């Protein structure tokens, strides 16, 4: 079962416009087919058919359209859609956003060829995730706890330390103890300093033989970003669902991915969505984010941690807004905490985990975990409401109870949220630091906690 | 892409370092007095000194027959350059061969020779010499 | 000071093991490259066996015409092979008319030829030369070999013991 | 074809026909005056062209000469001390040829003069048969007394030397090297040519470890930058974006300065040409004018709008060429908002679908790939050197609103942000840097530098940021509650924050003592202000429990001379007074204030 | 300090030899399995290459 | 509003090209 | 050499839409060419070719398209762009906004015909402006000093006395004569009468040129009006070596006429719907100023703006402040209080002041006095805002010094009256009489050398 038929080559380019080449006189054109372009100087580029109509085909070019001409540039149509080679030998390798080697190693000798779009997994064949990942970070493991097979992004902004948060999770993550991760890492549009930081930390942690890197940098072509996450996730699906590994997948700026989609959609002159982004962007992001979880009868999993930069710090922007409707929560990194030199700058109020409710509790972690988590959240919310009042009326207007919330809020940021980049707190250390802060109040104020949990854990 | 370069650039820069190491070795020691250093550089000095052409050492670099790690060649190349700067800075006077091999070994053991106070002291001699 | 010794040791160990993986990976790639060089040599004997080479070249011409389907087509060949491709075209034309139910004009290019370095086969062009199909034996060998890569891995070096599922 | 014909014209955009073989981003020459433009879209036999000169009076049927080349820059001796337009035409030679105050449309002058002779010295060790590769320095030109101009093999050139010119005086047109590779010879002069839209290669990019010194007390202390850094300076009109850019260009530790003025005033390029020749740095006990290390690219607010893009790429290509000699280069872009505004008009006339505020969807990728050309590097070629480019880009957000698409894209890229405030500028508080919003990402990279050279400094920097942040939290209470409720340590905090805000963070750039502030003067001033804070806080905090106790009002009445001396530290002049005299005076203020607190 | 630097260098110099020995074992095993299977693989490649079987595109209508 | 115009123009151009093609047919 | 071949005339109008007429079958169309239209009733109009493509030309008509038809309207193409006849005989004349006479004199005999767009001056040939113009107004001369060759607009609002300020500057300006070129876009008959009267009453009209477009004149003339004025100024300054003062009246009317034209072409909008290129357009007006090497003339520009709803962040004042060398700001709150001139120093700027003042230029104290007056006025204004929350009883004795300075500064320094003409030296000595309100230890902008010499007086 091979394409043994010869490839057609055309010199029938009819227009070049932004990332797009248009051809005519093409024989039975195929949607999503791959094309190879040779420029007059002998340079080669690759592209994908975005639209077909009669003998006309529209190609997006992954390496851009500079130096293309309508007379001497020639296009070879490959007869097929984009299938990447895959193997287990891809662990301990470095590739670009096209999946070509950059480590001075050879090209991938395939164990298989997989369609970069994947294949839809039946909802009947998924397993609900309940194994808790201990990330080592108290603001996560205490209050936004992560199940193995979840998708949960870091929502951040320009100038904030989201790369240090992600790298710390890669160092510190493992299961709760009363196995280790393969890592697949995608960079879209990162600076050289970010690419050096992650790569250097995997070399210095000594774990570089259990990671696969795909790197597209801010000087690399924008249109490779369309396929970069899909190459990373097609690699993770082979490792998880054929080689039975547990995979952690990092997609380090979904905002640069969304910007590349807006370049192509604008060049195609389509009807815009919000802020000029494509009207299909929810459906596009869903085909990236839903490639995660566990399947029936296979002993492997994929966990996704995307990362976003919110333009003007606005969570209501289309990129974070659509992402919240697909992912199982978010971790929110806050400029207010960063300007105060708190690290991690995680704001627990807009942060969420949608799968923690079943990953914690008796036999899973400890029986008090839900009660401490709810009561710490409630006190921090009330502490911010007291602080916002106090900033007008001054301290002489506050009650003793308001000063307990204001003391709790200072102590919670200093002890619970502040942690440092190599400190690895267990869930149990996290929960007991939680009780040392709930000790700021008399039991009559701890109203979210049932009397059995108060009686067993408060007096210690 | 090899390093940051095209493969053609990368293998051309390998031929360049093999050529530049030969020009350094011939000007630190015009007489073959410096036996220990000429043995430590033997892997690259085999391709120079013999009759050869740029396109042949380019094919040998592409084929992996000569040394072709630019990071290893950059480190190797810098140690002869920083030795040649000392020997060229000290123009009329001459060091003993025992002292020359001592400076070479003390440089070769350094973590990152470009940061060294050896590099700084040679910058200060070149600063005085350039004026004079 | 002290932690820099640990960092240098960790990085050096990471670099040693990286370089060792790259050596064993390049070893496979070089052996695969040697096998593809031997396939090009093995095909050059089939070309010199001109009784088989006609039977191939009859197929190479007709398969190019069935990809183009143009009213008028130009066939380009290696200069040594001209009598063989002229016979191949004369067989191809009646099969083409019977299968497509449409007329054709086919002309061998007498004015320009494929290089003498080419192992064998043909290229076919549209009547204005803005569309071509390439059907040289190097084009076939490459087109076939890349699709075979999972099977030449499995045959030369064995199946991966960790791959429990193929689906 | 070698000519197309003009089919239609609309503003800076021309459509041509018979253009069938022309590639994306070729240069063309449009009209009977041969105006330069670049190809920006293809459709059938037609090309759409973006013209770099005014199109008024161009007719349908005019010729469009097809040139087989992209926009490029001539690189060689004659760049230092020059001023160019955005397409590298030399503005002094235009003045000399035309004998008039105007740039004629379609005028050609060679970018580097072919009449001047340069003293060339070949690199001694190169002989016939030497193997040589791109970036190899093969000779040096004594361009002037401040810059030695290294002559080096073009990237994408290689071979065996067949000829090498002896020591002598040569034209930019004379052959100085010959070499061969595939048995085909190449011959080279002292001038190479490079496409401006392509990054010049390097052996490796390096972490940035060494500071870029601006001579400002804010910036150098509070918000540092590095050799190889990227910076943005957003602000409303009249905040200081130009004055910071000119001060950093006059007084800094960079070897070469490239100044790009795209979309900005003609009177400011005239200001640099007046000011910089009269202003000297000192080298071997001898003075040299800073114009000997400087090159300017101009395209003023009334010049052609498409040539603003050409200015940006010309400037960074000139900057990479001197980095490749092993120099530390700073490139100034006097407003990146003016290039984004040029992208918007061309995008509008090409009838494209916009992103935010009408800008093209590719704007963020243009900015991000421009700023990626900064960094510290190992150069190509074999003398084994290192160099850098630092980029400082001004941004001009309309209405002063930093939610501006250009500002918002830029802050997603740059590692240093110096945010200017119009409320500081209206008080004549300069530099108008908002210390609450501004930041630097490089403060950890510089740890090992200060821990060697200025081992007292990082604690002082930390205390100053805390005093300024504490004052910002107090000021919101003070505005509503009316100051009377404050603790004495809070009255101290407000007064010392006022002392820092008024007498440390403030400089007049147009007065001799504060033109430039050395880092010894900067660390010394901050040390004494933070010392007075710690003593005043200790005196209050120690005595406040007793029946008789110190207050800030007691300290004010006891120490008005020390407070006046502390405010007067700024007036000491780094070239009229010595380093020794300034440090001795700041030590005497420390004894004077210690004797005052002993007297409490 | 110097004793810890020398211990790191002695450990590294020891490990480098073992890493090369293991590399030479692995490269030997590849060269054995290759030469044992090369003939059967080539005999399949040329059986695919030399068996042409022409076809028209299935969307073609007379 | 500015993005919803321009879509109207590009649609009008497509209709006029289709009408010209029906005049060619 | 001359255009000596005949002019083609066309009845080939193919569409009319808003301000645009489209002709077809045109022979080799020229971009930016001028066309004369004759209507079916025999009326003449003129337009400019804004786009060309094949045999089609799109022309914008300056007087508008009402009453134009496809059949009978006839268009003559001139072979050339818009050029204006120029001579020194234009001083002592009145023209409308298209350059036609309105004074019952003849049409201009040309000493030359000049392209209305001018041409950008080479930055290497510019001379940096440094000779201070004394306007006689203390708020300008002491705190925003003007150099000969500057651009410095008046930022004002509707109903403020900005014409009276501009007239006072035209009347009083000299160095520490001017030819005047005056342009009006969309002014009322009262404003046209005021300036003409003020020039005639001060006997000055032999040295003035007026281009007038009124509120009832065509709106597209307004986009060529200031370009006719600046072309006249360039001949006078750079060929006849005069010193020229150029007054442009409501750049707000120019910018609104530009928005009207650009909206009718469906071009990319910027903020508040203004043209996407408005900065680049305004720059072609404001950069036509200054001095050049080897020629003894100069052009100084004083444009006048009305800021909509008094908002300085509106696109017109915003993009003007990015181009001009500062601004003089006229404040409604000072006008309501009956202070004159209503100039507020804090939003105002002069970028060329820094090197037009000091020893041998004016007086040695000038910069130090100016910066200390800015500091004291800004702190006095912050005390005045604070006292509105806390009342007078909460103020410390130091607050009462800044609050006394604030009140004396507006009465003595700012307030002046319409024919009072103060020297820089009078302005600086009024400045010192206000700075001495404080102890010298509070004068923290001023170095001890300047204090010790000038404060004891
Ligand atoms: N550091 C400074 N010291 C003194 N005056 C300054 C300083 N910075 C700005 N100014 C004053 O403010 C004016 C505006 O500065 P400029 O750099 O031109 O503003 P911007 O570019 O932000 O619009 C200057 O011409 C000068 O009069
Ligand atoms: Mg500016």
């Amino acid at each position: 079962n091979y394409l043994s038929q010869p490839r057609l080559t055309y010199k029938t380019v009819s227009g070049v416009n932004g990332p797009l080449v248009i051809l005519d006189h093409v024989k039975f054109p195929r949607y999503a087919e791959i094309v190879h372009l040779t420029l007059p100087d002998g340079t080669k580029r690759s592209g994908q058919v975005l639209e077909v109509s009669g003998s006309k085909a529209v190609v997006q070019v992954f390496e851009g359209t500079s130096g293309i001409d309508a007379k001497k540039t020639s296009c070879e149509f490959t007869g097929d859609i984009l299938r990447t080679p895959v193997s287990e030998d891809m662990l301990g390798r470095v590739f670009n956003g096209s999946g070509k080697p950059i480590d001075r190693g050879p090209v991938v000798l395939a164990e298989d060829f997989l369609d970069i779009m994947g294949q839809p997994i039946n909802p009947q064949c998924r397993i609900y995730p309940e194994e808790m990942i201990q990330t080592g970070i108290s603001a996560i493991d205490g209050m936004n706890s992560i199940a193995r097979g979840q998708k949960i992004p870091i929502f951040s902004a320009a100038g904030l330390p989201h790369n240090e948060i992600a790298a710390q999770i890669c160092r510190q993550a493992g299961l709760v103890k009363k196995e280790n991760f393969a890592i697949v890492f995608a960079a879209m549009g990162v600076n050289m300093e970010t690419a050096r930081f992650f790569k250097s930390d995997f070399e210095e942690n000594g774990s570089m033989d259990n990671v696969c890197l795909f790197l597209n940098l801010a000087n690399d072509p924008t249109i490779e970003r369309i396929i970069t996450p899909r190459l990373a996730l097609t690699t993770a699906e082979f490792l998880a669902y054929q080689c039975e590994k547990h995979v952690l997948v990092i997609l380090t700026d979904m905002s640069s991915y969304a910007e590349a989609l807006r370049e192509v959609s604008a060049a195609r002159e389509e009807v815009p969505g919000r802020r000029g982004f494509p009207g299909y962007m929810y459906t596009d992001l869903a085909t990236i984010y839903e490639r995660a979880g566990r399947v029936e009868g296979r002993n492997g999993s994929i966990t996704q941690i995307p990362i976003l930069t919110m333009p003007n710090d606005d969570i209501t922007h289309p990129i974070p807004d659509l992402t919240g409707y697909i992912t199982e929560g978010q971790i929110y990194v806050d400029r207010q905490l960063h300007n105060r030199q708190i690290y991690p700058p995680i704001n627990v109020l807009p942060s969420l985990s949608r799968l923690m409710k079943s990953a914690i509790g008796e036999g899973m972690t400890r029986k008090d975990h839900a009660d401490v988590s709810n009561q710490l959240y409630a006190c921090y919310a009330i502490g911010k409401d007291v602080q916002a009042m106090k900033a007008v009326v001054g301290e002489e207007a506050l009650t003793s109870d308001d000063l307990l919330y204001l003391e709790f809020l200072q102590k919670f940021e200093k002890n619970f949220i502040t942690q440092g980049p190599y400190e690895n707190r267990t869930v149990y250390e996290t929960l007991d630091i939680g009780w040392q802060l709930l000790r700021i109040f008399p039991k009559e104020m701890l109203k979210r906690i049932p009397q059995s949990t108060l009686s067993e854990f408060y007096p210690r | 892409k090899m390093g940051g370069l095209t493969s053609e650039q990368y293998h051309s820069q390998v031929v360049g370092k093999i050529g530049y190491i030969a020009r350094c070795m011939q000007t630190i020691d015009p007489e073959n007095n410096l036996k220990k250093i000429r043995e430590d550089y033997q892997d690259v000095l085999i391709w120079a000194e013999k009759n050869y052409r740029f396109e042949e050492i380019l094919e040998a670099s592409k084929s992996g027959k000569c040394p072709n790690d630019l990071d290893a060649l950059s480190r190797r190349s810098l140690i002869l350059q920083e030795l040649l700067r000392l020997v060229s800075s000290i123009s009329p006077f001459k060091m003993k061969l025992d002292l020359i091999e001592s400076q070479y070994e003390k440089m070769k053991q350094h973590v990152n020779l470009w940061k060294s106070d050896y590099h700084v002291k040679l910058n200060q001699l070149n600063q005085l010499t350039d004026y004079l | 000071k002290e932690k820099q010794i640990e960092q240098q040791k960790k990085i050096q160990m990471s670099n040693l093991m990286n370089q060792a993986r790259l050596k064993v990976l390049r070893a496979r790639d070089d052996l695969i490259t040697d096998l593809l060089n031997e396939a090009k040599q093995r095909l050059s004997k089939v070309v010199k066996d001109t009784t088989r080479y006609q039977v191939l070249l009859d197929g190479l011409v007709l398969q190019g015409l069935y990809q183009l389907l143009e009213p008028r087509m130009i066939v380009r060949c290696r200069k040594q092979d001209f009598p063989l491709v002229k016979a191949a075209v004369q067989k191809a034309i009646p099969m083409y008319k019977i299968a497509t139910k449409k007329d054709v004009d086919v002309q061998i290019d007498l004015e320009a030829y494929l290089p003498e370095d080419i192992a064998g086969g043909v290229e076919i062009y549209n009547g204005d030369r803005k569309i071509k199909v390439s059907n040289t034996l190097e084009s076939r060998l490459d087109l076939i070999a890349q699709q075979m890569m999972p099977e030449v891995r499995g045959a030369l070096f064995g199946a991966n013991a960790n791959r429990k599922f193929l689906d | 074809s070698t000519f197309g014909y003009v089919h239609g014209v609309s503003g800076p955009v021309v459509t041509a026909c018979d253009m069938a073989g022309a590639a994306m981003y070729e240069l063309v020459r449009v009209g009977h005056s041969e105006l330069v433009g670049e190809i920006i879209r293809l459709e059938g036999d037609m090309a759409t062209i973006q013209v770099y000169e005014e199109t008024s009076g161009v007719s349908v049927g005019d010729p469009v000469l097809r040139t087989g080349k992209p926009l490029s820059v001539e690189l060689g001796p004659g760049i230092m001390g020059a001023i160019f337009d955005g397409i590298q035409r030399p503005l002094s030679d235009i003045s000399s040829q035309t004998q008039s105050i105007y740039i004629p449309r379609g005028v050609n002058v060679s970018a580097l003069s072919r009449d001047i002779k340069w003293e060339f010295i070949p690199s001694k060790n190169l002989r016939v048969g030497s193997h040589i590769t791109g970036g190899d320095i093969y000779g040096i030109v004594n361009e002037n007394s401040l810059i030695k101009h290294k002559i080096m093999l073009p990237p994408r050139s290689r071979g065996s030397v067949t000829y090498i010119a002896p020591p002598g005086n040569y034209d930019a047109s004379d052959v100085v090297l010959e070499l061969e590779f595939e048995g085909v010879k190449e011959k080279l002069s002292m001038v190479q040519v490079w496409p401006v839209r392509q990054v010049r290669p390097v052996t490796e990019k390096l972490p940035a470890n060494h500071p870029l010194l601006t001579g400002q007390r804010v910036l150098d202390a509070l918000f540092p930058c590095v050799q190889g850094g990227t910076t943005a300076i957003p602000g409303a009109f009249g905040c200081g974006k130009t004055v910071i850019s000119q001060s950093l260009s006059k007084y800094s530790n960079s070897d070469v300065i490239i100044y790009v003025g795209c979309g900005e005033r003609g009177n400011e390029m005239s200001e640099v040409l007046r000011d910089f020749p009269e202003l000297t740095m000192e080298v071997d006990g001898k003075v040299e004018s800073i114009m000997k290390r400087t090159a300017l690219v101009a395209n003023t607010s009334n010049m052609p709008v498409a040539a603003r893009e050409a200015s940006i790429y010309t400037g960074i290509t000139l900057s990479e060429y001197f980095r490749d000699m092993g120099y530390h280069v700073s490139m100034m872009a006097d407003s990146t908002s003016r290039w984004a505004e040029a992208l918007r008009e061309i995008s509008g006339r090409l009838a494209e679908m916009p992103a935010d505020s009408g800008y093209p969807a590719y704007l963020g990728a243009r900015l991000a790939s421009f700023y990626e050309r900064a960094g510290r590097v190992k150069c190509l070629g074999n003398p084994e050197r290192e160099g850098s480019v630092s980029i400082v880009g001004a941004v001009s957000p309309p209405g002063g609103d930093f939610s501006d698409p250009v500002t918002s894209a830029t802050l997603g890229i740059v590692q240093v942000f110096w945010g200017l405030d119009k409320k500081l500028a209206q008080r004549k508080h300069f530099p108008s840097v908002n210390w609450l919003i501004s930041y630097s990402k490089y403060m950890r990279a510089l740890d090992e530098y200060y821990d060697k050279h200025f081992t007292e400094f990082v604690p002082l920097r930390t205390k100053a940021k805390e005093i300024l942040q504490e004052e910002e939290d107090l000021a919101e209470i003070v505005q509503l509650v009316g100051k009377a409720s404050l603790a004495e340590t809070d009255k101290i905090t407000l007064e010392v924050a006022k002392l820092i805000k008024d007498d440390f963070l403030q400089q007049n750039g147009y007065t001799p003592y504060d033109r430039f502030c050395p880092f010894y003067k900067t660390v010394g001033m901050l040390s004494n202000m933070i010392s007075f804070y710690d003593m005043a806080r200790r005196a209050v905090e120690t005595t406040a429990q007793s029946d008789n106790k110190i207050t800030w009002s007691i300290i004010r009445e006891h120490m008005g001379e020390i407070l006046y001396k502390l405010s007067s530290m700024k007036f000491k002049d780094p070239v009229k007074d010595g380093e020794a005299k300034i440090k001795a005076d700041y030590a005497q203020l420390l004894e004077d204030m210690q004797n005052a607190f002993r007297s409490l | 300090f110097k004793a810890k630097e020398a211990a790191a260098l002695g450990s590294h110099g020891s490990c480098s030899s073992e890493v090369e020995k293991e590399t030479q074992e692995k490269m030997t095993i590849l060269q054995n399995y290759f030469e044992q299977n090369r003939d059967e693989v080539l005999d399949n490649l040329l059986a695919f290459v030399c068996d042409i079987r022409p076809e028209i595109h299935e969307n073609y209508r007379i | 509003f500015y993005r919803l115009k321009k879509i109207q123009e590009k649609k009008k151009i497509i209709k006029e090209k289709s009408e010209k093609d029906l005049e060619r047919r």
